[PDB]
């Protein structure tokens, strides 16, 4: 983990690097089903979200 | 010939009529509409009496 093979024109002999995390750190957002899954039902108001449908009329 | 393009008027027709306050209705757009009344508009193909009229732009 972190260890990374460069091979190339640039480098003079092939090398193996161990890469420093970066500051800040690439995250992205996604969900977690089983962690959602865990807690009790939750209604998602199909009211609001219908209406969402049809932004005016549609 | 002239099959798909008459089901397709109809059917946004249809939609229009039975939908009056939704603003803008194509043909995709998930409305109702009677696929009987649009049968019946179909079964009007005994037209008997029309086909273009001269004298007048549509009558």
């Amino acid at each position: 983990a972190g260890e990374c093979l460069v091979v190339g024109d640039s480098t003079p002999i092939p090398s193996i690097v161990k890469l420093e995390l970066p500051n800040p750190e690439p995250r992205s957002q996604s969900i977690k089903f089983h962690k959602k899954w865990s807690e009790s039902w939750r209604t998602p108001s199909f009211e609001e979200v219908i209406m969402r449908w049809r932004k005016e009329n549609g | 010939h002239n099959q798909v393009s008459q089901f397709k008027r109809a059917v946004v027709l249809n939609k229009e009529k039975y939908n009056p306050e939704f603003k803008k209705i194509t043909y995709d757009s998930p409305v109702y509409f009677n696929i009987n009344e649009v049968f019946n508009y179909i079964y009007n193909l005994n037209e008997e009496v029309i086909n273009k009229i001269e004298g007048e732009p549509s009558l």
